[PDB]
C-alpha cells in the first residue's frame, strides 16, 4: 500500500546515498586512473583498454546517479502534487516511469530505490499493471566503442605523460 | 564495538612497533656486514645482507598494514563515537516527549497567568501592608519635617527642588 | 545489529521529532520569557532604559 | 536528561580530542616523510604520505562532528536549565497559592 | 545589560522602602517589648510592697 | 572555527538574556518570601499583644 510519508522519507535516503557514492566513486575514479597510467607506463595495453572499460562505466553510472538525483529531487519539489492528485502529471511521468525502471538495475547500491519504486508503483497501479533515453544508455549493459576507449587512454596518457600509440 | 576498536587500535600500534623494531634491527645487520666484511668472511656477509634487505622490505609491510589498520580504527572509532551521539539524542527525544506531554503549552500557559496574577495579588497585599506600617508610625514621621529636611540637605547641595487654621475657620463658616 | 535495530527511516523520523520537539520547547520559552518580563514590567521602565 | 547532557559534552569533548590527536599525528607523520625523503625510501615515504593526509581529512571530520555536538549540546543545556526553572515557577505558583 | 540596570535601581528602591517600613515596625514592636518588661516589673514591685 | 565563534556569540547573548528575566524573578520571588516572614511576625506580634 502507499504510504506518502514512507515515500518522502526514502527519496530524501536516495538523494543523501547519491551525493555520498557519486563522491566516493569520482574519488575512485581518481584512485585508478593512475594505475591505468602505471599499465601504460609499463607497457601493457590490452590491460589497459580493459581498465578503461571499466571506467567507463563507472563514469556513465556516475552521471546516471546525478539524472537519477535530480529525478528524486524534482519528486520532492512536486510531492504536494503527488499526495494531492490521483492521475500521473505530466511533468511527473518521465520521472516516476525512469526510477520505476532504474530501481531494478540499482537494486545493490542504492537500496531505497526499491521502496521508492515500490511505492510509486502502489500509487500508480491503476497505470501501470517515458523513460530518460539518456539515462538507459547509460544504465544500458553494453560495451563502449572501441575509439572511446582509445581516446579515454590518449587523454590519460596526456595527463600522465606516458607514451600511447592508438590504432 | 569498544572491544573491536580497542583491537583494532592495538593491532595498528603492534605493526607500527613491528616496523619499528624491523627498522633498528635492519641498523644492526647493517653493522654485522661492515664487521663480516672487516673479518673477511664473504658467506657472513651475504647473510647478514639478506637479512638488512629482508628485514627492510618486512619494515614497509608492516608500516602499510599499520597505515590501512590505522585507517579503519579512525572510521570504527567515529562510528562508536556517532553511535554514542544517537543514544543520547534519543534519550534526549524520549525525555523531552514525556516532559512536554506532562506539562503542555496550555499548561504553560495557565501556570505563567497564575504567577502574574498570584504576584498582582501579592502587591496588593505589600501596598496596603506598608499602608498600615505608615498609619500606625505617622506620629514618628510628621510630613512637615521631611518636606523642611528635604528642602534644607536639597539646599545645601544647589539642586533647588496656617492651611489648617484656614480650613478651621472655613468650616466654622459653613 | 545497530543498523537494523535504528534504521535510517527511524533516524528520520527520530530527527525530526528532535527538531520539533526543540521548536515547542523554544516557543514554551518565549512565552515564558514574556510573562517574566510582563511580570516585572515595573522596575524596567521602557523611558529609562532608552 | 542530565545523563543524556553529560554523555553529549563528553563526545563532543571526545570528538575535539581526536582531532587534537589527528593534527598532532598529521606533524608526526610529516617529519616522517622527511626522515623517509633523506634515506631514500619512497614508498616509505608515499605510505607516510598518505598518513598524513588521512590524519588532515579525519581532523576536520572530528572537528565538525564536535561542532554539532557541540551545537546539540548546548541546546540541550538550556533545555535542562529551562525545565528547572519551569519547575521551580511551578512549586513558586503551588506555594503561593 | 541597560535593562538589567534599571531593574537593579529600581528594584533597590523597592527594597529600601520595604526596610523603612519594616524597621518603623520594629522600632515600635522594641519598645512595646520594652514597656511591657517595665509593666511586669512594676506589678511586681507593687505585689511585693503589699 | 567562524561558525563555531558565532554560534558562541549569539548563545551567550541567549543565556543572558535567559539570566536577565530569570534573576527578574528571582528577585520578585525573594521579595515574597521576606514580606511573607514579615506577615508572619506582624500576625504573631497581633496574637501576643491580644
Amino acid at each position: 500500500g502507499f504510504k506518502a510519508e514512507r515515500l518522502r522519507v526514502n527519496l530524501r535516503l536516495v538523494i543523501n546515498r547519491l551525493k555520498l557514492l557519486e563522491k566516493k566513486k569520482t574519488e575512485l575514479a581518481q584512485k585508478a586512473r593512475k594505475e591505468i597510467a602505471d599499465y601504460l607506463a609499463a607497457g601493457k595495453d590490452e590491460r589497459a583498454r580493459i581498465r578503461v572499460e571499466h571506467i567507463i562505466r563507472e563514469d556513465y553510472l556516475v552521471e546516471a546517479m546525478e539524472i537519477l538525483e535530480l529525478y528524486c529531487d524534482l519528486l520532492l519539489a512536486r510531492f504536494g502534487l503527488i499526495q494531492s492528485m490521483k492521475e500521473l502529471d505530466s511533468g511527473l511521468a518521465e520521472s516516476v516511469s525512469t526510477l520505476i525502471w532504474a530501481a531494478p538495475r540499482l537494486q545493490s547500491e542504492v537500496a531505497e530505490l526499491k521502496i521508492v519504486a515500490d511505492q510509486l508503483c502502489a500509487k500508480y497501479s491503476k497505470e501501470y499493471g517515458t523513460v530518460n533515453d539518456r539515462l538507459m544508455h547509460k544504465l544500458s549493459v553494453e560495451a563502449p566503442p572501441k575509439i572511446l576507449v582509445e581516446r579515454y587512454l590518449i587523454e590519460i596518457a596526456k595527463n600522465y605523460n606516458v607514451p600511447y600509440e592508438p590504432d | 564495538m569498544e572491544k573491536h576498536l580497542f583491537n583494532l587500535k592495538f593491532a595498528a600500534k603492534e605493526l607500527s612497533r613491528s616496523a619499528k623494531k624491523c627498522d633498528k634491527e635492519e641498523k644492526a645487520e647493517k653493522a654485522k656486514i661492515e664487521k663480516a666484511i672487516q673479518k673477511g668472511n664473504m658467506e657472513v656477509a651475504r647473510i647478514h645482507a639478506e637479512n638488512a634487505i629482508r628485514q627492510k622490505n618486512q619494515a614497509v609491510n608492516f608500516l602499510r598494514m599499520s597505515a590501512r589498520v590505522d585507517a579503519v580504527a579512525a572510521r570504527v572509532q567515529t562510528a562508536v563515537t556517532m553511535g554514542k551521539v544517537t543514544k543520547s539524542m534519543a534519550g534526549v527525544v524520549k525525555s523531552m516527549d514525556a516532559t512536554l506531554k506532562t506539562m503542555n503549552l496550555e499548561k504553560i500557559s495557565a501556570l505563567m497567568d497564575k504567577f502574574e496574577h498570584q504576584f498582582e495579588t501579592l502587591d496588593v497585599q505589600t501596598q496596603q501592608m506598608e499602608d498600615t506600617m505608615s498609619s500606625t508610625t505617622t506620629l514618628t514621621t510628621p510630613q512637615n519635617q521631611v518636606d523642611m529636611l528635604l528642602q534644607e540637605m536639597a539646599d545645601e547641595a544647589g539642586l533647588d527642588l496656617e492651611l489648617s487654621q484656614r480650613l478651621a475657620r472655613l468650616r466654622d463658616q459653613v
